[PDB]
RNA sequence: CAUCGGUUCUGGCGGGGGGAUAAAGGCCCAGGGAAUGUGGCUCCUCCGGGAGUGUUAUAGCCCUGGGUGUAAUACCCUCGC
RNA sequence: AACGCGACGAUACUACCCGCACGUUGUAGACGUAUAAGAAUAGGCUCCGGCCUCGUAUCCUAGCAGGCGAUUCCUCCGCCGGCCUCGAAGUGGCCGUCGGUAAUUCGCGUAUUGCAAUUUAGACACGCGCGGGAUCAAAUCCUUUGCAGACGACUUAGAUGUG
C-alpha cells in the first residue's frame, strides 16, 4: 500500500497544531497557514484536484482525526492524531463521506455500540530493567546460591558456542505495544447525562 | 510422506578425504583378497567354455549352417 | 481435542458467522452508519476536474 | 569407435625348414588405421590359431572400400559382447550406406545402450540384407515401409550462439 | 456432421521434396534413410544451386514448397536430372520468397562505399516522395 | 445397441482394439513363410 | 554481439538458471540489464520439486540468532531470480558488486519499461530448450505458495497494461496501413531511374 | 546541417587479463570487439592499434584525458575475443570499460 | 523405440458439431455444448473423412502413442454426453433413522444443492453443492432414490462421488451399520 | 613508416606421387533379375483411392562384364609460391 | 531494514526557484550509446489480397564537428503556450506561434594541425558567479512533568493561558 495524497481541512485547531511542534510556546505557529490559502485560491482548485485524484486512483480511504484533549483533566495540551479507515461503500462514497465529515466532531456512540466486542490497542505499563525471574517467570535458584539466585543457572550447556536468542535474559520489561481482542462494551455513557 | 512440505536434513554428496582414502584402501585390499581366493579356488572349471552359438534372428543362419556342413565335409574328405 | 486450526472447527465457525452473528452485526452496522451519516450531512485544468500534475530511480541514468 | 576403415589383413607364420610354405590367414578388421588393424589381427590370431607376432609376419594390408556408398542399405550385425555376467550374443540392424558406417553406428549403439566398450565387443558377422523381407527389427521395418513420408513437428530453428538477444520470439514450425 | 479443425499443416519430407541447404544450394530427396537423414541429389545446371548426390542430415536442411511429382525412390542422377529439368525446379525456386530474400542479401552485401552513399541519397529522394504521400493521406483522414 | 456387459459398469465405453503399435509392418503370408523357414532351420 | 545502453529482457518463458548465467556474463562484461516479468519465469521439472527445493532452502537459518547472518529467504520472484544471478557473480568483491549494480529486476512491467523494446534470449527459452512432454513450473506460482503477497496486484496491473497495449496496437496497425498506402501512392511519383537503381542495389 | 556521427573506430570492451584458474598475467589483456564473433572475423583486426581513453584529475599539457596505447596481437578462443598488448598493462578497475580499436595500420 | 506415425479415429454423429482450435475441443449436440482443453497432450487433429476426426502423433514414444487412446475416449464421452447424456441413479438405505434428502436449486449460482438430514440420527445437516450442469431429482418410480443427470460424465460422476463420500460411517463396525447413499445404476439419459 | 635478420602463429594458391593406378558417379555397349511393381488390364469404393496380375510400356531400380579412362574427387604422403 | 520506501506541514541564512557563465568538480566508463503489441509454439500474423527459418530488419544517416549566399521545398526537428491525458517508482497526445531545416542544383570558403598521436565535443550530479523572482522557520541545552527511566532516551508543560 502507498499513500498517494492527503487533503486537510481549511481550519485546524491549536490542539492538533501542537502535534507538529516540539516547542509550540516559542513557535510562530505558522503550520498550515499557506495550506489554508488553497481554499481561497481559484475556488479551491488544488483541493478539488487532490480529491478527484483520490476518487479515481485510490483503493483505501482513511480520515485524519484528533482527540480534544482539552476536555480531559490531563495537563497535556498537544492532541493525538491518527488515521481511521472508512470501510464500506465505493471509493467516491468514502471521499464524499470524509469531506462531509471535515471539521466536524464525531462522538464515540456513532462508531461503537453497547454490547459490541472490540479490540483495544495501547502501550503497556513500563517496568524498567528487570531480571529474568520477573521478566520471564523462571524458577529461583536455592538460597545463598553463589553469584545470585534470581538467575538462570545455565544459559548454555550445548553447542553452538554462542548464547541463543531463545534464552531468557535480563532487560526491558513492559512498555510494549499490545493488541488485545474480544472486549465487550458494557455501557456507552453520555457526558451530559447527570445519571450516566 | 510429507517430504515436499517438510523436508528433512539433506544427505550430503560431498565426500571427505578420510572416507575416500579408506574406500580406496578397502577396494585394493578386496582386489588382492579376491586374487588370492581365485588362486586357491577349488571349484571345478571347464577347459573349453560353452559357446552361445548363432542367434536365431540372424537371417542367414541356415546358410551359415550349410557352409559349416560343407566345410566339415571337405575337411573329412581331405583328412 | 480439536485444534483451533482444525478444518471442522473452521467450518463450524464459518456456519456460525454466516447464520447467526452476521445479521446481528449487519443491523448494528446499519444503525451506526445511519447515525454517522446524520452527523456527516448535518476548464478542467483551471477547475481541478481534470487531474493535472501536482505542484533513487527506477531507470539507469540516460 | 572413430573414423573407421575396413582392412583386409593377411598374415602368416614365419617359414621354417619343416614348413617352408605356411598357411595364409585373412581377416576383415574395422580399425581407425593400419597399426590398429595389424594389432587387432595379431590379437585375434593369438586367440584362435596360437600364432604369435614374434613368430609371424604380415603379408598384406589393403583397404576394402564400399562398392556403392550412394546406395541405401540395411545391415545385419551379429556380435558378441562381454559384460560382468559373461559373453552374450546379439543380432542388430542398421540402415546405412556402408559397412563401415554401420559398424560405427553399432559401436555408438552398444556404448549408449549397454555401456560396452570397444575392447569388449567382438564383431562376428556384418551382412547386407538382400531383401526387404530379411529385415527383422521393427525400427528398420517402419523405415522400409511403402510410401514413407513424415513431417517434422517442433523444429527448433538454428540461431547463432553468439547472437545473445533476439527482438522476436522464434517459431517452431519449419 | 460438421467438423471444423484448425491445426498445423507441416511440409513433409518425402521422395521428390526439394531441400535448401545452408550454403544456398538445392537438392531433391531420393530416399529416406531414417528420421534424421535422407539421401539427396541436386542435378541443377546452376552451380550455385547444385548439390552432389549424398547423405543430407535433416537438421541442416529446410523444406521448400517444391515437390517433384512422381520421382521414383532410389532414382539415379540421370533420372533425377530429367525430372528436375522437366518440372523446372530452378524457375519455381527463383519465384519463391526464400530466393528473393537471398538475392536481396547478396545485393546488399556486395555494396561498396560509393554504392552505400548512392543508396542513401536515392532512398532520401524516394522517402521524400513517400513523406508527401503520407502527409496527403493523413490530411484526408 | 450393446448386447454384452462391461465388468466395471462403464457401459458407454467403446469396443476397444488391441494396443499394437507395430501393427502393419509385416504381412501375414510373409510371416507364415518365415515360420516355415525358421522351423526348418531349428 | 552488440553493445547497448541497456537491454530490457522479457522474463516470460525463460529458464531461470540459463537466463541467470547469460545475464551474469553480460553484467560482468559490462552491460546493463533490466529483467521484467520475473513472475513468468520457468523452472524445468515438476512443481513439487521446486517447492521441495524452496522448503529445503527455508530450513536453513542461523541457529543462535535469526536476525543476523542467516540465509534471508526472499519470496518475491524477482528476488528468486536475483539470488540465481548473485550465485554466479563474485559478489563479495568490488568488481562483483559493481557488476550487480548494473542489474534491475521487477515483477510485471513497471513504467517506463512498458513502452520500451523487450528482448528475448533464445538460449534460455523454454519452448526452444525443453523436450516436449517434460514438466515445468512457474516462479510466480512458487512465490505465491511460499508467501509472496502481490500475485493478484501484479495480475490486475498487467491486465491494465495489456489493455493499453491493445489500444496502442490498434493505432500501430492504422499507421502501418497508412504507410503502405503512402508507399503505393508515391511509387508512381518517384523517378523510375531511382526505382531501378534502388531495386538493383537491393532496396 | 550534417546529422551524422564521426566515429572512425570500432568499439571494444576490456574483459580480463590473460589468466588460468587462479594466476593472472596483466601483461596481456582480453578484448571483446563489437560485432566480432569468430576467429576468422578476428583475424581482420590483428595488428590494429587500440586506445584506452580515460579521465584524470589535473590538467596536464592542455587536457584532463589520458590514453594508453596498444595493439591487437592474436585471436583468443573461438568466439572472436582477441588478445591485446598495451604499453602499460591496463588498470584492473577497467574490466568492463570501453576501448577504441582503430582501423590503422590499414592493409586495405 | 520411436514410432513414425500413429493414428486414431473418432466417428461423429450427424447431429453433432465438433470444433477444434489449438487443441481446445468444443462439442455441440441436441442436449447442449461441452468444452475441453487438451493442450497438455501433443496431438495433430485433422479431418480424414466426412464425419470422422483423425488424431495422430509423429515420432512419438510408446507413452505418446498410448495417450491418443485417452484423448479418443474423452472426445467420445463428450459426444455421447451431448447426444444421449449421462445418468447416475443412487439409493439411500438405513436401519432405524430415515435419511431425509432435500434437493433445491440455488438461483444465485445456478447449481443444485442436496441436503442430507438424520443420517443415523445425527443432528448435523450435510450439504453437497452439485457441479454446474448436473440436475438432481428425487425419483417417484422407486423408493429412496436420487437421479443425477447431465452432459458432462465427469461432473455427474464426481457429484455422485461427493454425495457418496459425505455420508460415511465413522468408528463403527461397517459389517453391522449399513446406512449410506450408494451409486446403484449408471447409464445414458436417452 | 619502409627495407631486413631471428623465432613463431595463421590464411590462401600452383604442382607431383600412391591405393582396386581410389572406390563411386555421368554417358554409351552387352547380358541377367526382382519389388516397397511404372504403364496397361481386371475387381471394389466414400469416387478419394485400395486389391490383384505381371518385368518397362506413358516411371524407374538392382547384379555382372566392357568402353570413355592413365576420368574426376575424397584420404594419405610430398615439392614449392 | 538505524545505508528500504511513500504522503504531508513549515522551512530564517551564504538557505529556495528561474536565465546563462563556466569549472586542474565528480561518476565501474556517451560517441546514432534510435526501435512498446499481446499471445501460441502439435501453431500464428494480416491491409483479408495474402504472409511467417532468418533484426542479414526498420528508422536515421551528405554540408567548417558541418560556414556564407542563392536555387528550390512544405518535408523533418526543437522550445514555449492552450486543451486533454498519464499514479507500478506518474508523460505523453493534439492544436497554435516562433526558430531551424539540400527532396533538386550551384558559387564562394576550407590549405600551414606540415605523414599518425582521445575526434578534449554526451548525460547526470556537485560547486563557484551574476541578474531577477519568492520566503521571514525550527531544533537542542535549560526549567518542568512521571503515563517514563540505571544513564541516555521517552510522555508532557514553559510566549497572557481553561497558563
Amino acid at each position: 500500500l502507498r499513500s498517494l495524497t492527503t487533503v486537510w481541512a481549511e481550519h485546524l485547531s491549536d490542539e492538533v497544531k501542537r502535534r507538529f511542534y516540539k516547542n509550540w510556546y516559542k513557535s510562530k505557529k505558522k503550520a498550515f497557514t499557506k495550506y489554508a490559502k488553497k481554499y481561497a485560491e481559484n475556488n479551491g482548485a488544488s483541493i478539488t484536484r487532490e480529491l478527484e485524484r483520490i476518487k479515481k486512483y485510490c483503493t483505501v480511504v482513511r480520515v485524519l482525526a484528533h482527540t480534544q484533549i482539552r476536555k480531559t483533566p490531563l495537563k497535556q495540551k498537544k492532541a493525538h492524531l491518527m488515521e481511521i479507515q472508512i470501510n464500506g461503500g465505493s471509493v467516491a462514497d468514502k471521499v464524499e463521506f470524509g469531506r462531509s465529515l471535515f471539521e466536524k466532531p464525531v462522538t464515540i456512540d456513532t462508531i461503537f455500540e453497547k454490547d459490541e466486542m472490540i479490540d483495544v490497542i495501547a502501550v503497556t505499563k513500563g517496568h524498567g530493567f528487570v531480571g529474568v525471574t520477573a521478566r520471564w517467570g523462571t524458577k529461583k535458584l536455592p538460597r545463598k546460591t553463589h553469584k545470585g539466585l534470581r538467575k538462570v543457572a545455565c544459559i548454555g550447556a550445548w553447542h553452538p558456542s554462542h548464547v541463543q536468542w531463545t534464552v531468557a535474559r535480563a532487560g526491558q520489561m513492559g512498555y510494549h505495544h499490545r493488541t488485545s481482542v474480544n472486549h465487550k462494551i458494557y455501557r456507552i455513557g453520555k457526558g451530559d447525562d447527570e445519571a450516566n | 510422506a510429507g517430504t515436499i512440505n517438510k523436508p528433512k536434513k539433506p544427505t550430503s554428496k560431498r565426500k571427505t578425504t578420510r572416507l575416500r582414502a579408506k574406500i580406496s584402501k578397502r577396494a585394493a585390499e578386496k582386489k588382492r583378497k579376491e586374487r588370492k581366493l581365485a588362486r586357491k579356488n577349488p571349484e571345478w572349471r571347464s577347459k573349453l567354455k560353452k559357446d552361445p552359438g548363432i542367434p536365431n534372428l540372424f537371417p542367414y543362419k541356415e546358410r551359415l549352417l550349410q557352409q559349416i556342413e560343407e566345410e566339415r565335409i571337405r575337411r573329412k574328405e581331405e583328412l | 481435542a480439536k485444534s483451533a486450526r482444525a478444518s471442522r472447527i473452521k467450518e463450524n465457525h464459518q456456519r456460525f458467522k454466516k447464520n447467526i452473528a452476521g445479521p446481528v452485526e449487519a443491523a448494528r452496522l446499519e444503525r451506526l452508519s445511519a447515525k454517522l451519516m446524520a452527523i456527516a450531512q448535518a476548464s478542467g485544468v483551471k477547475s481541478g476536474k481534470s487531474i493535472g500534475r501536482k505542484d533513487s530511480s527506477i531507470v539507469f541514468p540516460m | 569407435m572413430g573414423r573407421l576403415q575396413e582392412y583386409q589383413v593377411i598374415g602368416r607364420h614365419l617359414p621354417t625348414e619343416a614348413n617352408p610354405n605356411p598357411a595364409l590367414y585373412r581377416m576383415r578388421i574395422f580399425a581407425p588405421n593400419e597399426v590398429v588393424a595389424k594389432s587387432r589381427f595379431w590379437y585375434f590370431l593369438r586367440g584362435l590359431k596360437k600364432v604369435k607376432k614374434a613368430t609371424g609376419e604380415i603379408v598384406s594390408v589393403n583397404v576394402i572400400s564400399e562398392k556403392h556408398p550412394l546406395k541405401v542399405k540395411n545391415f545385419g550385425i551379429w556380435l558378441r559382447y562381454d559384460s560382468r555376467s559373461g559373453t552374450h550374443n546379439m543380432y542388430k540392424e542398421y540402415r546405412e550406406t556402408s559397412r563401415v558406417a554401420a559398424v560405427e553406428a553399432m559401436y555408438a549403439d552398444m556404448a549408449a545402450r549397454h555401456r560396452a566398450r570397444f575392447r569388449s565387443i567382438h564383431i562376428l558377422k556384418v551382412v547386407e540384407l538382400e531383401k526387404t523381407e530379411d529385415v527383422k527389427r521393427p525400427y528398420i521395418k517402419q523405415l522400409v515401409a511403402k510410401n514413407l513420408s513424415f513431417p517434422l513437428p517442433h523444429r527448433v530453428p538454428k540461431i547463432s550462439t553468439k547472437k545473445i538477444f533476439s527482438a522476436k520470439r522464434p517459431s517452431t514450425f519449419s | 456432421a460438421e467438423i471444423n479443425v484448425e491445426a498445423t499443416s507441416w511440409r513433409r519430407v518425402e521422395v521428390g521434396r526439394v531441400l535448401k541447404l545452408e550454403n544456398g544450394s538445392l537438392a531433391a530427396i531420393v530416399e529416406i534413410i531414417d528420421h534424421k537423414r535422407v539421401l539427396a541429389d541436386g542435378p541443377s545446371s546452376d552451380p550455385k544451386l547444385a548439390t552432389p548426390r549424398g547423405i543430407v542430415p535433416l537438421s541442416r536442411a529446410l523444406l521448400t514448397p517444391i515437390v517433384i511429382p512422381k520421382l521414383p525412390r532410389g532414382a539415379r542422377t540421370g533420372a533425377v536430372k530429367k525430372a528436375w529439368e522437366a518440372y523446372g525446379v530452378d524457375a519455381k525456386w527463383k519465384e519463391t520468397n526464400w530466393a528473393k530474400k537471398q538475392l536481396q542479401q547478396e545485393r546488399r552485401q556486395s555494396l561498396t562505399d560509393f554504392d552505400r552513399f548512392k543508396v542513401m541519397r536515392l532512398k532520401k529522394q524516394r522517402r521524400f516522395e513517400e513523406r508527401k504521400a503520407l502527409a496527403k493521406i493523413k490530411a484526408a483522414a | 445397441k450393446n448386447l454384452g456387459m462391461r465388468k466395471n459398469g462403464q457401459v458407454w465405453l467403446p469396443a476397444k482394439k488391441a494396443f499394437r503399435p507395430t501393427k502393419g509392418l509385416t504381412s501375414w503370408e510373409l510371416r507364415v513363410k518365415k515360420r516355415q523357414e525358421q522351423a526348418a532351420m531349428k | 554481439s552488440s553493445f547497448e545502453s541497456v537491454v530490457v529482457i522479457d522474463g516470460k518463458g525463460h529458464l531461470l538458471g540459463r537466463l541467470a548465467s547469460i545475464v551474469a556474463k553480460q553484467l560482468l562484461s559490462g552491460q546493463k540489464i533490466v529483467v521484467v516479468r520475473c513472475e513468468a519465469l520457468n523452472i524445468s521439472g515438476e512443481f513439487f520439486r521446486a517447492k521441495l527445493k524452496y522448503h529445503a532452502y527455508l530450513r536453513k537459518m542461523t541457529r543462535y540468532n535469526p536476525t543476523r547472518g542467516g540465509p534471508f529467504h526472499f519470496r518475491a520472484p524477482s528476488r528468486i531470480f536475483y539470488k540465481a544471478v548473485r550465485g554466479m557473480i563474485p559478489h563479495k568483491t568490488a568488481r562483483g558488486a559493481a557488476a550487480l549494480e548494473r542489474l534491475k529486476v521487477f515483477e510485471g512491467v513497471p513504467p517506463p519499461y512498458d513502452k520500451k523494446k523487450k528482448m528475448v534470449v533464445p538460449q534460455a527459452l523454454r519452448v526452444l530448450r525443453l523436450q516436449p512432454g517434460r514438466k515445468y513450473c512457474t516462479v510466480g506460482r512458487l512465490s505465491h505458495e511460499v508467501g509472496w503477497k502481490y500475485q493478484d496486484v501484479v495480475a490486475r496491473l498487467e491486465e491494465r497494461r495489456k489493455a493499453k497495449g491493445a489500444a496502442y496496437y490498434e493505432r500501430k496497425k492504422l499507421a502501418a496501413r497508412q504507410l503502405s498506402e503512402a508507399k503505393k501512392a508515391a511509387a508512381a511519383k518517384v523517378d523510375p531511374k531511382v526505382s531501378e537503381a534502388l531495386a538493383a542495389y537491393g532496396y | 546541417p550534417s546529422e551524422a556521427g564521426h566515429r572512425l573506430y570500432v568499439k571494444g570492451r576490456h574483459l580480463s587479463y590473460q589468466r588460468g584458474r587462479r594466476n593472472t598475467h596483466p601483461k596481456t589483456s582480453l578484448i571483446k570487439i563489437e560485432g566480432v564473433d569468430d576467429t576468422a572475423a578476428a583475424n581482420f583486426y590483428l595488428g590494429k592499434r587500440v586506445a584506452y581513453v580515460y579521465r584524470a584529475q589535473k590538467e596536464v599539457r592542455g587536457t584532463k584525458i589520458r590514453v594508453i596505447w596498444g595493439k591487437i596481437t592474436r585471436p583468443h578462443g573461438n568466439s572472436g575475443v582477441v588478445r591485446a598488448k598495451f604499453t602499460h598493462p591496463l588498470p584492473a578497475r577497467s574490466f568492463g570499460a570501453s576501448v577504441r580499436i582503430m582501423l590503422y595500420p590499414s592493409s586495405i | 523405440m520411436r514410432y513414425i506415425h500413429s493414428e486414431e479415429t473418432i466417428p461423429v454423429p450427424e447431429n453433432v458439431k465438433v470444433s477444434i482450435k489449438s487443441r481446445l475441443v468444443t462439442v455441440e449436440g441436441p442436449r447442449g455444448k461441452l468444452q475441453k482443453d487438451l493442450s497438455h497432450i501433443a496431438v495433430n487433429f485433422s479431418v480424414v473423412k466426412k464425419g470422422v476426426i483423425g488424431l495422430e502423433i509423429h515420432h512419438g514414444s510408446r507413452k505418446d502413442v498410448a495417450a491418443l487412446r485417452t484423448v479418443r475416449t474423452i472426445i467420445n464421452n463428450m459426444i455421447i454426453g451431448v447426444t444421449k447424456g449421462f445418468k447416475y441413479k443412487m439409493r439411500y438405505v438405513y436401519a432405524h433413522f430415515p435419511i431425509n434428502v432435500n434437493v433445491e436449486k440455488n438461483a444465485e449460482t445456478g447449481c443444485y444443492e442436496v441436503e442430507i438430514r438424520n443420517f443415523i440420527g445425527e443432528k448435523i445437516v450435510r450439504k453437497v453443492v452439485m457441479a454446474p450442469g448436473v440436475e438432481v431429482e428425487i425419483s417417484k418410480a422407486q423408493k429412496d432414490e436420487l437421479i443425477l443427470s447431465g452432459n458432462s460424465l465427469e461432473a455427474v460422476s464426481q457429484s455422485a462421488a461427493d454425495i457418496q463420500q459425505i455420508c460415511k460411517v465413522r468408528n463403527k463396525d461397517i459389517r453391522k451399520f449399513l446406512d449410506g447413499i450408494y451409486v446403484s445404476e449408471k447409464g445414458n439419459i436417452v
